[PDB]
RNA sequence: GUGGGAGAGGGUGGUGGAAUUCCCGGAGUAGCGGUGAAAUGCGCAGAUACCGGGAGGAACGCCGAUGGCGAAGGCAGCCACCUGGUCCACCCGUGACGCUGAGGCGCGAAAGCGUGGGGAGCAAACCGGAUUAGAUACCCGGGUAGUCCACGCCCUAAACG
RNA sequence: CCGAGGGUAGGGCCCGUGACUGGGGCGAAGUCGUAACAAGGUAGCUGUACCGGAAGGUGCGGCUGGA
RNA sequence: CGCGGGGUGGAGCAGCCUGGUAGCUCGUCGGGCUCAUAACCCGAAGGUCGUCGGUUCAAAUCCGGCCCCCGCAACCA
RNA sequence: GUGGUUCGUGGAGCCAUGGGGGAAUCUGGGCGGACCACCGCCUAAGGCUAAGUACUCCGGGUGACCGAUAGCGCACCAGUA
RNA sequence: CGAGCUAGCCCUGGCCAGGGUGAAGCUGGGGUGAGACCCAGUGGAGGCCCGAACCGGUGGGGGAUGCAAACCCCUCGGAUG
RNA sequence: CGAAUGCCGGCAUGAGUAACGAUAAAGAGGGUGAGAAUCCCUCUCGCCGUAAGCCCAAGGGUUCCUACGCAAUGGUCGUCAGCGUAGGGUUAGGCGGGACCUAAGGUGAAGCCGAAAGGCGUAGCCGAAGGGCAGCCGGUUAAUAUUCCGGCCCUUCCCGCAGGUGCGAUGGGGGGACGCUCUAGGCUAGGGGGACCGGAGCCAUGGACGAGCCCGGCCAGAAGCGCAGGGUGGGAGGUAGGCAAAUCCGCCUCCCAACAAGCUCUGCGUGGUGGGGAAGCCCGUACGGGUGACAACCCCCCGAAGCCAGGGAGCCAAGAAAAGCCUCUAAGCACAACCUGCGGGAACCCGUACCGCAAACCGACACAGGUGGGCGGGUGCAAGAGCACUCAGGCGCGCGGGAGAACCCUCGCCAAGGAACUCUGCAAGUUGGCCCCGUAACUUCGGGAGAAGGGGUGCUCCCUGGGGUGAUGAGCCCCGGGGAGCCGCAGUGAACAGGCUCUGGCGACUGUUUACCAAAAACACAGCUCUCUGCGAACUCGUAAGAGGAGGUAUAGGGAGCGACGCUUGCCCGGUGCCGGAAGGUCAAGGGGAGGGGUGCAAGCCCCGAACCGAAGCCCCGGUGAACGGCGGCCGUAACUAUAACGGUCCUAAGGUAGCGAAAUUCCUUGUCGGGUAAGUUCCGACCUGCACGAAAAGCGUAACGACCGGAGCGCUGUCUCGGCGAGGGACCCGGUGAAAUUGAACUGGCCGUGAAGAUGCGGCCUACCCGUGGCAGGACGAAAAGACCCCGUGGAGCUUUACUGCAGC
RNA sequence: UCGAUGUCGGCUCGUCGCAUCCUGGGGCUGAAGAAGGUCCCAAGGGUUGGGCUGUUCGCCCAUUAAAGCGGCACGCGAGCU
């Protein structure tokens, strides 16, 4: 989809909006699972530790089911496909036959009348999860877990997905969103299917608001500002940096890798 | 144009009070030093109920 | 109409081996590549040559033919679903309802453009090596848009019988 | 009231004109290379796209006006 | 005015700083191949080294004086 | 690896130690300025211990000390206006 | 010791007269094979428009031991973000 | 002590000078009084009036009220006061705060961390203009009142009786409970009219004894009705989730509704009864009191932003919590308890005065400044919180009187010209609201656009079509059209109310910034691109524990540059950086001991100490520029001259492409040619010889936008030729109060000399009676600041880097 | 003169020198006349309006009898911009 606008104000030209159409005559959201109060604020004990964040919509937080093995053969019937303003991805509620209702970030395919379950047994179908043993190599899949029982983690994103690719011990080989060839623990599950709603990498904000709105504020490059406040600063008109690109704290930020060489998960990992 | 003080009883006695300087290292040797020098009053006088 | 027939005609989905390139494991050295001849180039940090495993993309050998189909463009591994045209027999039905077609309207290789995906081989531009008086070329080694897909544009051709 | 004509103002069309610039034509015997015609010494021609002092080159696809 | 760089056969460049020995590409001349010109092949010629001085036995080469040439600075007021 | 000592790595011991190795019970251990030999001195890894020394919010004495611009910031309702 | 000025941010409350303009989406009719699309009427969007409060502080002028250690008059910018 | 721009204190000078804090404005009579422009009174006048009037909140803390008072405080006066002395004055179960709850945030048992002091922290507490919660209207005081009193109306507790029910939790569930903008139906507040009703009155000056002028025609109100609207389905089986249990909730499943039909709950009428009650006239106030009055206390019309409120429609950025309240059960208990009536008793603490856009708060001051919320009437102007005048209510701003010079400020007008003014139309003007005509290039199809340019605009009569409320009608009120005619110089007759265009530069645009000299072409910005990060992420803070990131997970997050959009972003990896290289070469601790030394008679004990094995870094090998950067010189050549598509040669890592170019970059320079002018160092279009453009420190464009900057034309003008008058506030004069910086001391003249080279002061001559008031600024190297540039001092701070040395971090 | 002497231009107000731009007088002329050249005497008065530039300055435009050079802290900021 992805709503566009005549030009009756410059800006509301390019500006493109999502559409809420998936979005089951639902909104009002589900008192109970969530919404919590979410604490917004953009540093932490005193001090900014990330910068230009603040200000935007008020939200409320859904508290989405990120670890199915809850429910193991409970099966439950789609409710409603509903907005959930901390995420990317539009989640599904859902009602148990258990009785318990729970969200779920929502697949793309899955609809709002379809029944769906967790376990080794579950049938390979959207929305369906289970150990990823069980799951058909090459099957895509999104919400992995990375280490059995700690929640899903990996694909979750709006319309990400990711590809089993083979198997290897009490391991399976996975491709993630990013490229990289990952291998995860058997018994960790993930819901089959991708993350839907992947129309969402195709908004134009549109203008300067719309970014505030979304909670960010305006970012200064450091170009701007002088010596005394970052690396490029200074000092007649503009200027070409005059040495290798850095951050306000002075590092490389033009090819500079990060992750920390001797760290354990390096075996697990193969790609880039 | 605007000033500096703009007095509020609340923020004075919250922030210069005396369980305000008890509270901290710092604040009790404020006392101190005050006791210890005469001060009729040792730290401000905020009011009203 | 009834009953049959051929076919790479169209769309969507799913799927099979062959080979190429990269990756790892093996084992094996002293050269491989490349041309008219050579050099660039690749290689004792282990190349080329062989075995095994893996990833991924594109094209689909033999069947294939001077063949079939399509209105043109064009269309080829295999499977199903949805679909158009089309020839035959039976002479059963309507009963002149026909031809053409300014304009409009849709279709329309390749290249190009847009936003997103993909990217193995090839490959403008570009980089070196030869060749030449000089080569911005023909040859050689690299190599990016692109070729591939989705939606949207573009409307050209020796769109040629 | 209407009203020739006059006046204010903005458009349409058409002709002359202008530093300078893009191409085109013509101008017996100037410069540079040789693309085409013989297989033209790389078959050519092509729509197109990039590149080059210039003819041009090369990319993708088509064609016989060639093998 | 000041700083440093440079004048070499016809053209463009080496040659010095560790003084004795001028080298390369082109061009020019003679000869070949071609019907002829170019290409290509075979041979040959050409340099008071910007000038006036001395430094040493000996100066393109070391050192001062001028003649042009090129580049850099001419700031605070 | 460092601190303490006059000791700034110096021939740098002794006394404290963070780190790592890691003993012995008198024929056992430390020290006497690298080290070794004699010759000597001491007995570490538990603790307590008066008096002699410091100071002066406070009390009394004395001043070749001040005398209200001095002497404490204040002689006086000052840490006050 | 200070964020009772100022800068950001968090929590929770308020404020924005009156006018213009009229997006989408609807409904209707046109159109077609079904469409795209076109008309109306409807609707009431927007870091839109005019301009008070409210927030600014553009040009000029006065003030310059001032009314004022930044002020006054005229004039002007934003004014549902 | 004579100087230190020395310290402290006192007193001079300027000086009777400048001032007396908004240009809203005063006059007179009468009082009082020792003494009035300045106090009381009254009469007249002027100012505000979406306030300069009322009402809350903060803050202030006696300022409130009374009497008695002027030495000081008042910018003069003062009998007055916000001042001095003293006495009084602030009434609550219902308004606000607490014995209710929770947000950020604080705190903090547990837990963790830290040389110490301390840092962190789920549970619990605290934290308020948020949620919850029972009061309306009048009367009284010099001063308080939703507090006192009157009428009416509510709330919890406790103890009784009288009934009902398994009652019962800090535990389960429900609810409380939420954005923005646009909105409906009916109400209320509030406002207009009235021939009707109620009133003391009044014919003024030529007319009017009249449906005449004037004044007012309400307010609260329990139950119960009535009118609006808000909420909610009822049964019945089945259950494995709501961390015990539930009959409640959740989820299947059958019935009956699908409606508000029924319960509720709000507000809004009406309601027993209760209270108000105008002008004007009489009074005595500092003010209110009495008559009016047995007051009347009714019909319409407008109508909210407020109430019914958890109303609805849309949209995207997706919109607190906890308690009270309802229900469900557990223990316990079921002679308890809880529910509904009904009595009777109990209801604490603190705030209440007054100021409160301001003389009581913030600004040293009775300071033209600043300060959150609510009410803010009428008329006309298209509308309104705009504007002009005025209600109620509050004011005339705590120095006056005259004068009527210069000059200043603020304002008005002007002959002829109209930009000649000037850095520039700076300023001032013109233009303005509304309705209707009519509008270009360009364009991203919205815009440009209020483009431009035009007409209409008052009042009278006539005729006529729509709405609303009433009933399909009167009235009442809102909108339309036509037709005649009237008067002015002029009809948005006063106030509020764009000058318009053409063309460059820059940045897309709304936005932000140097509080107190810079609002821009600067920052930001959607958008692009590079790059890091697989989650106990990267990155940031912190010694840690921690926390942000994020209760996110590659369509996500950190860093960087460019900055909408269109068309594009060419070459070099030689140096630097980053990335990729199980080879090497070097390389510290440590491994290793060939071998040498010191002592011992010795066994021993003590040092050195070579091969060799030893990381990361570096060297070396590759790659990468939307990474740090860079992107040539000299000669020759065309059948006119000229010039070079062609060529040679030297050096590069490669040798700037497109596109732009005398530019926001052009030194020479006003380059040269065209355009604009009578004339054009700027501007505009060209040319290219680019000192010294050029492709993400982006290149060249661009509709639109702009308090940005340049050029130009129209229009209009006191900008100017070139001034002139007038106005008001000062200045001037008298009375009252009365500063300041400065100042070696002063009996302080010109010329020409002279001197540390700029003389009132030394020289000669010249002039020159003593002392003032208004003026002008040439001088006193006038005042103000131990010069802010410059240099010096082995002075200091902020910044940079392949300067030295450390340090954290890796 | 750095315990401060404000600095280019414009403006307003002027004053002075004369090595005179005009007009007054004159000698010589290669001065027929007219209009010129050139010198000598003479400052008494006059010595314009625009275009461009911050400009001094110059360059032009339309005139003029002429469109003089200089000094006065590149006169003049307790007078202005
Ligand atoms: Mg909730
Ligand atoms: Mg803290
Ligand atoms: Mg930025
Ligand atoms: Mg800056
Ligand atoms: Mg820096
Ligand atoms: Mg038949
Ligand atoms: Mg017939
Ligand atoms: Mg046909
Ligand atoms: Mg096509
Ligand atoms: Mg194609
Ligand atoms: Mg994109
Ligand atoms: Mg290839
Ligand atoms: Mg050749
Ligand atoms: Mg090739
Ligand atoms: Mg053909
Ligand atoms: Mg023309
Ligand atoms: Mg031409
Ligand atoms: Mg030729
Ligand atoms: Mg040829
Ligand atoms: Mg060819
Ligand atoms: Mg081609
Ligand atoms: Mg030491
Ligand atoms: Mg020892
Ligand atoms: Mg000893
Ligand atoms: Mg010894
Ligand atoms: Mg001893
Ligand atoms: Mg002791
Ligand atoms: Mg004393
Ligand atoms: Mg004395
Ligand atoms: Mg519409
Ligand atoms: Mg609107
Ligand atoms: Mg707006
Ligand atoms: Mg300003
Ligand atoms: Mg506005
Ligand atoms: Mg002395
Ligand atoms: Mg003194
Ligand atoms: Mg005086
Ligand atoms: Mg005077
Ligand atoms: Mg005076
Ligand atoms: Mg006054
Ligand atoms: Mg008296
Ligand atoms: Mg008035
Ligand atoms: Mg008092
Ligand atoms: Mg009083
Ligand atoms: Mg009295
Ligand atoms: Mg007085
Ligand atoms: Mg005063
Ligand atoms: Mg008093
Ligand atoms: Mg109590
Ligand atoms: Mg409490
Ligand atoms: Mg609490
Ligand atoms: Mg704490
Ligand atoms: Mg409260
Ligand atoms: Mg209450
Ligand atoms: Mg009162
Ligand atoms: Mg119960
Ligand atoms: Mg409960
Ligand atoms: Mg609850
Ligand atoms: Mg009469
Ligand atoms: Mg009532
Ligand atoms: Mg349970
Ligand atoms: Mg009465
Ligand atoms: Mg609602
Ligand atoms: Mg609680
Ligand atoms: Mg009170
Ligand atoms: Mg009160
Ligand atoms: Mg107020
Ligand atoms: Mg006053
Ligand atoms: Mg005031
Ligand atoms: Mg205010
Ligand atoms: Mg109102
Ligand atoms: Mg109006
Ligand atoms: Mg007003
Ligand atoms: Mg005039
Ligand atoms: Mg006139
Ligand atoms: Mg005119
Ligand atoms: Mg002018
Ligand atoms: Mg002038
Ligand atoms: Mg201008
Ligand atoms: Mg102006
Ligand atoms: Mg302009
Ligand atoms: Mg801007
Ligand atoms: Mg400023
Ligand atoms: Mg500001
Ligand atoms: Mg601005
Ligand atoms: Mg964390
Ligand atoms: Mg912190
Ligand atoms: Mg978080
Ligand atoms: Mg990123
Ligand atoms: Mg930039
Ligand atoms: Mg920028
Ligand atoms: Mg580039
Ligand atoms: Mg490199
Ligand atoms: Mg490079
Ligand atoms: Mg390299
Ligand atoms: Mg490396
Ligand atoms: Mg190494
Ligand atoms: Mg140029
Ligand atoms: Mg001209
Ligand atoms: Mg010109
Ligand atoms: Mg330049
Ligand atoms: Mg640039
Ligand atoms: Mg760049
Ligand atoms: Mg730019
Ligand atoms: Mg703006
Ligand atoms: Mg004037
Ligand atoms: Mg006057
Ligand atoms: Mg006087
Ligand atoms: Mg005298
Ligand atoms: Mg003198
Ligand atoms: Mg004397
Ligand atoms: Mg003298
Ligand atoms: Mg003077
Ligand atoms: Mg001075
Ligand atoms: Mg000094
Ligand atoms: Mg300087
Ligand atoms: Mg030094
Ligand atoms: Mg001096
Ligand atoms: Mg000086
Ligand atoms: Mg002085
Ligand atoms: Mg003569
Ligand atoms: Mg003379
Ligand atoms: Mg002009
Ligand atoms: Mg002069
Ligand atoms: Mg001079
Ligand atoms: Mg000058
Ligand atoms: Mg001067
Ligand atoms: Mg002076």
């Amino acid at each position: 989809a992805v709503k566009k606008f005549k030009p009756y104000t410059p800006s509301r030209r390019f500006m493109t909006v999502a559409d809420f159409s998936e979005i089951t005559k639902t909104e009002p959201e589900k008192s109970l699972v969530k919404p919590l109060k979410k604490t917004g604020g953009r540093n932490n004990q005193g001090r900014i530790t990330v910068r230009f964040r603040g200000g935007g919509h008020k939200r409320l937080y859904r508290i989405i089911d990120f670890k199915r093995w809850d429910k193991v053969g409970i099966p439950a019937k789609v409710a409603a496909i509903e907005y959930d303003p901390n995420r990317s991805a539009r989640i599904a509620l859902l009602h148990y036959v258990d009785g318990e209702k729970r969200y779920i970030i929502a697949p793309d395919g899955l609809q709002v009348g379809q029944q769906v379950v967790a376990g080794p047994d579950a049938p390979i179908q959207v929305g369906n999860a289970l150990p990823l043993r069980f799951i058909p190599v090459g099957t895509v899949v999104h919400a992995v877990e990375l280490e059995p029982k700690k929640g899903a983690k990996l694909a979750r994103a709006a319309g990400t997905s990711a590809q089993i690719q083979g198997r290897e011990g009490d391991y399976v080989i996975l491709r993630l969103p990013s490229g990289e060839l990952r291998k995860v623990h058997g018994e960790c599950y993930a819901t089959v299917g991708a993350v839907g709603n992947a129309d969402h990498k195709n908004i134009v904000l549109g203008k300067a608001g719309r970014s505030r709105w979304l909670g960010r504020r305006p970012h200064v490059r450091g170009a701007a500002m002088n010596p005394v406040d970052h690396p490029h600063g200074g000092g007649e008109g503009r200027a070409p940096r005059g040495r290798p690109p850095a951050s306000p704290w002075g590092w490389q930020t033009k090819g500079l890798k990060t992750r920390k060489r001797r760290k354990p998960s390096s075996r697990f990992i193969i790609a880039r | 144009m605007k000033r500096t003080w703009q007095p509020n009883r609340r923020k004075r006695a919250k922030t210069h009070g005396f369980r305000a300087r008890m509270r901290t290292p710092g604040g009790r040797k404020v006392l101190k030093r005050r006791r210890q020098k005469g001060r009729w009053r040792l730290t401000p006088a905020v009011r009203k109920r």
